[PDB]
């Protein structure tokens, strides 16, 4: 787009080609070509039948979230804030 | 949080949602440099996510199986005894999560800015959540507005969006508000080529959702507010 | 969390270890698709880790200094007062870690998982932990089997393994649990050349533990259970 | 392995390769050759006397516990979730 | 430096350049050019008077501080320890 | 965290400061091998980031809108009451930050480290703060030595730094520690070029903060004490 | 020669000029697949490279100065005695190149060839010359569909120039036939960026030759018939 | 155009970007963006009066025909036949 | 083979792949994978009925040459000596 | 010319054929070092380049149309006037090429070596051709030994062979002699990919022309000396 | 020097690094790192007792000649007019 | 050819020979814009080359085996009777060739030139050869100021160097010209590095041939006008 063409003057790029077949890939991994990124707004809940284990508990509804609507499955999540 | 001069956000820079050209304001927000800033339900913008990755059991282009993705993310977790009256310190009824995303007006400049919220219900009426949660937008728009002060961003538009889920007894619930940073494959992107990298991104801005879905040969899995968070 | 596509685990894909072959099933947890997925201890894998990064006096293939390894990590803390009869809300005797990984019967479709845990011990005694410990494979195979349900992902095999360490009076502890993602030097790889990149992951694909280790000159640090965490 | 063969089929690859003497480095480093990533399973733990510092004192003991064993000594862990 | 000299005989080096006008980027960030790093040291506070939501308040507090002295205003800031 | 054979320190590898040759040791701690570490405030390596990045109203090579930085971050949050004399268990009246960085005698072996800590006020009086900040560097210096025994790394000087803010009746206050790793943009480098990347470096190395602040036409920020923390 | 699957020709496939398209066949030769292949002049296809790479005196976007560039070339050189009557063997009044690119009907398979040819005029009468060299299309278009035949290529368009000086007394000349082999530079691409570089190709496919010459500020050196080789 | 679409499947691409300011650069040499190349048609002819060195003849009218019309002055040329 | 062992400790390799589709190309071409080369052997003679143009006729024949056996037909030979 | 350090020859280093390791010296040529150098025919390696480029109506992976491909090429052209007695200076009955390849001892130190042969036969008799060209072996060998004088550099086998046609009446005839550096088509490699470089070289290397012939389901071109130069 | 300074604002860059062990590499090939080149100055001669060949008699003492003084003994030259 | 913006010439801009800031003019050749250009002797650039790729048995960094280095050669060949009387047409007694380097003022506008020249000599003294070389200055000097016209080139400073070589009789000579285009390896460039590229060229730029010999441990083939050509 038109802001793209500002954008590159300044040696930015909104670049971000994942090489796999089907698949995306995260921001910053090797075999990506360009130097930008694509975002999205996901929010979900998931639930757990309450066990002895606050932590694996956490887990599995962290994953039901995951794997609920759009789906973030198996994924290494790292975290920016 | 942030995306900035380096991305684009699904279904508004690219793979445009015809429900964001309709999309019509809740209210607004007061900024720094007294423009008053429009905000909006995040819905569309949230479906459009669904329609990209798809969903567990009709997958599209999720992240790849093990893939590293970085996330602006946050969340929250809470617990729900056996109908037990003495529900503890941090317990709660139900869990619920944010999501906002505030489109700078000059993309070279200022970068758009994603603000998260999370939190637990202490009420049993889900119909009493709504209420709050249609209250948060307020807060939250507070913040964005205060955040914008610290930078001197303005921003012309702001979507935010939640989710939530009510637990059983004895049941403990987890609410997230993510943003990931990908990068697209080639099979999503029609006409599309390794060797052609920059042309690839024009494509998907160019293209809106239903364009893409029929030039995909996907269904909508937004469909008609099929979709809920 | 997950290794998937892109990875292999010391100990298993690379490395192998020969305890691994000869290792038996300490129970089987049942799956999604109805199949039973063997539990076996993860030292075999442990131990192989020691090997390649050495240890802290003997010192090999460890992480370059200053450099960023993302680790799929989690971790516990806890204090134990000077023989204090008050010990507070969440203080104890000891603490303890916990690591996962288990791997997927199809790795070109669903990815291995790692699935961690970290606790607080409250009882004085060591040995009545064991017993825990022993009892807490039983509860990660099962939330295991319910990730897996999540993304129907099918296991083969899943390995678990702890470490833990109990506090004097008036010390604390930390329990940590990790995974480290990392890239390997050629001056570890025999035969290999940053020329041959990919020849080289297949030189260590095919050396097993003690072959890479008679190999490069290297003693055994694993020895006969001569490594415990 | 057999199995890489239908991973690049794919456009994914399992190369990691550090160009460094001696050292590992991480993944999504610079300078690393290829697409992929190698891991491990680590486990230990590590104690420090009270201190009135609750950081410091989580500091060190996490300290002690990425130079048990398996060396990860200087490193700076980013994390995965 | 002579130091340098010494870390590029075992593979190591510290260049670390940015290909944009103006402004840093991350470690690791696509396009970067080198596989060095440099850094420095921020310690700074901020403030905001108190709203029912710990999350906000963590947050624009969070931002205040980002935002005073040094800048580091709107960064993705990813977690290192 | 750490920093090792791939980076360098803004005011002290480059850029550095003439306060960093003027300064003199606050003290010293023993270290695994006997030698005295001296201790030093961090203060010119604080004031120094802040002329290179620039402050919010006089921006200089702040990092990119939306870029992602990675940083050896820690942080406490705490509140204060309006007025209320039940504190409830974690508030507090003020909240502080401190940064340490401990440089390596032999850099090409031992990587150079940074210990972070944060903490809470409890009492309302500032000058009872300072107090309190002096003796965290015993502390530190003390986790410090005892961090450098675990790695057998010897630093031959460490710099402290601290941070606060005392809270309003009613305000909640965010104390943050960040060491950020970054890459530098040509413009910044006198004489750079996008083609001489190693060169560009050594410009960086030679030139002391004045002398870059002079080359680039810049005002010093950090003028006489002109910065607080 | 050749020119293929990688190449385009300036003047005709990119920076078209409108000669091109207004441009009537002097004749046609038959090929192996029994179509008829039109013969052209190549003045549209010689001018539009002077309009590109620019004159001595009025330089554009010409090679780099010591630059290597690789040139599908031939030449010829003979010299002309001070009016001596025995002029020995190979020596002559006149010399003249010529230069000849077919394209392909199907650029995906065949390539589009070069033939070029150069040769010395024995006859002093320089309005002579001008027959034979109309006539030499001719012989140029009869080894073209004989190449053609040989590689089963079928082309569909072939343009044909010529270059010739008289030498003068005791004068030598050299006639050189000469197709380079380039890259683009980004200020010679309107709206073009380095970052852009399928989009820079693409930009010059669609401009046509007057406005590029337009668009970038450059008067037509080709003018009306101006140029004469 | 439509037709490279069809190359680009052949894993063909006719880009060919100099990175040099206002210059072109011939085919193959290091840092030119791309892996295709672009060409014209020259023909020239230029003189020198007879010395008694053929190969400086041939140099100078050969180097009179690279800067007449299209310039093409102080290139190295390399021949393809 | 054992021979590229040796090479590599040289910093030389006989890699040289092309990313075409059934084509070969060239040494030095952009996009080819590697720093080495394969050759082959080629000797073949090709004919042409005379005209009046001795270049004309080098031309085909040594076009029927390059396409008689195997083929090298629309190539742009340089060369070495 | 020379290949060395960096290649191979098809039908020797790579798709190597089993007429190579059947073959039977025809001679030798005593080398500086006092070796004696066995002389082969090339046939062998002829026939291979064949199998591996195709021919004109069976092509196979020849070179891209319109590539630069660098040969070490030499050539000779003739013409046979329509049986004039007087043939004037350099014409003739018939026209020659030879191809050398002599592979080094030591390919570490010293580069294999490709001498190059063409010239014009005199008298109307192919059969004494035929012997002319048995005999340039021995012209060719000497000048091999010749150059590995100038260099000091070692073969261990030398392999000639040769091209020839004879014109008709009024025929021009071009006798060629050329290596060509290439670099080889993932298509070509059974089980090769583009993110194995290095595998796919040994692929190659470790396949015989037959086997690679039958893998990939090519006739066999050189069948039974079906090849003719 | 300061001339490469100026070169640079253009996009040029005269840096030529062979990644080899002792020996020099040409312009062009891969793996070389940078985008310049460096050359010299060679004349010499060599002879050769005649033969009925004058094409080989030309090889040999056009080897003789490589051989001499400055060694560039076994290269494929390509030529540059 | 040229060697322009992109190199530097052994001898001069790296690795510069003593004798060239000693070397005074033989003459002066007018230029196009009325500046008298300077000739020397090439002597010293030409012993230069031969110190860095060392001779063929005392080797240094001379090319690698079987590279494809490009050259800006040209040569003549010429053979001499066994004493016959007829000579024919182009036979001689001695052949000879030149090269002559010509430094532009501005390198950023115009390319520094090459011209080079051969031919063979007719009468048998070498003493009167050596009076015509010292004439063919003259000869190319007037070419390359002709050629600087051409371009509006001004040159600063021009080497120009000869060889040669008498036949015996029924022997053949060949004299040839050459300048390689090449990249330096690493361990000739003191205190170099893979890694530090463009500081690898400073290095050599800042050494001076002694320097650099002295610095290798090379011993100074150029001696005393040891080299003759
Ligand atoms: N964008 C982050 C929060 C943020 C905003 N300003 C600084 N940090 C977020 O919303 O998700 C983690
Ligand atoms: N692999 C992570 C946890 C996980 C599994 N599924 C989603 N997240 C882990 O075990 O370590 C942090
Ligand atoms: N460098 C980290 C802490 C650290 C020191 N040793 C292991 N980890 C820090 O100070 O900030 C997060
Ligand atoms: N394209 C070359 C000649 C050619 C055509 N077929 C084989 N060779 C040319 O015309 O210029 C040198
Ligand atoms: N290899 C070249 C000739 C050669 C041998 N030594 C120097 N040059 C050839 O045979 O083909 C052109
Ligand atoms: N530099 C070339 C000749 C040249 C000069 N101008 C155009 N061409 C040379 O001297 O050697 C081939």
């Amino acid at each position: 787009s038109e802001l793209d063409a500002k954008l590159n003057k300044l040696g930015v790029d909104r670049i971000a080609i994942s090489p796999y077949k089907q698949w995306t890939r995260g921001y910053m991994e090797p075999g990506n070509i360009g130097n930008g990124y694509v975002t999205g707004l996901k929010v979900d809940a998931g639930v757990r039948d309450k066990s002895d284990n606050n932590v694996l508990d956490g887990i599995v509804s962290y994953d039901r979230a995951e794997t609920k609507n759009a789906y973030i499955g198996q994924i290494n999540m790292t975290t920016a804030s | 949080x942030f995306t900035g001069v380096q991305g684009r956000v699904i279904g508004y820079d690219i793979l445009r949602s015809p429900e964001v050209d309709k999309a019509k304001p809740l209210f607004t927000e007061t900024q720094w440099d007294g423009s008053e800033l429009p905000i909006y339900d995040a819905k569309p913008l949230q479906d459009a996510l669904v329609e990209y990755f798809g969903t567990e059991q009709d997958r599209r282009h999720y992240p790849a199986p093990g893939s590293f993705i970085v996330c602006a993310n946050k969340g929250v977790t809470a617990e729900r005894p056996k109908n037990d009256a003495d529900m503890k310190p941090g317990q709660g009824y139900g869990v619920w999560s944010a999501i906002a995303i505030s489109f700078a007006k000059d993309p070279t400049k200022d970068s758009s800015m994603f603000v998260e919220d999370a939190g637990v219900w202490e009420t049993p009426n889900e119909d009493e959540l709504l209420e709050y949660l249609e209250g948060r937008r307020k807060a939250m728009a507070k913040s964005i507005a205060e955040c914008g002060q610290d930078a001197h961003a303005s921003f012309e538009s702001s979507w935010i969006g939640f989710a939530y889920t009510m637990m059983e007894p004895g049941q403990i619930g987890n609410a997230i508000t993510v943003a990931p940073y990908v990068s697209l494959p080639i099979d999503s992107i029609p006409g599309g080529s390794i060797l052609t990298p920059d042309k690839d991104m024009e494509i998907m801005e160019n293209l809106t959702m239903p364009e893409w879905l029929e030039k995909m040969g996907y269904k909508s899995l937004s469909a008609n507010n099929a979709l809920k968070y």
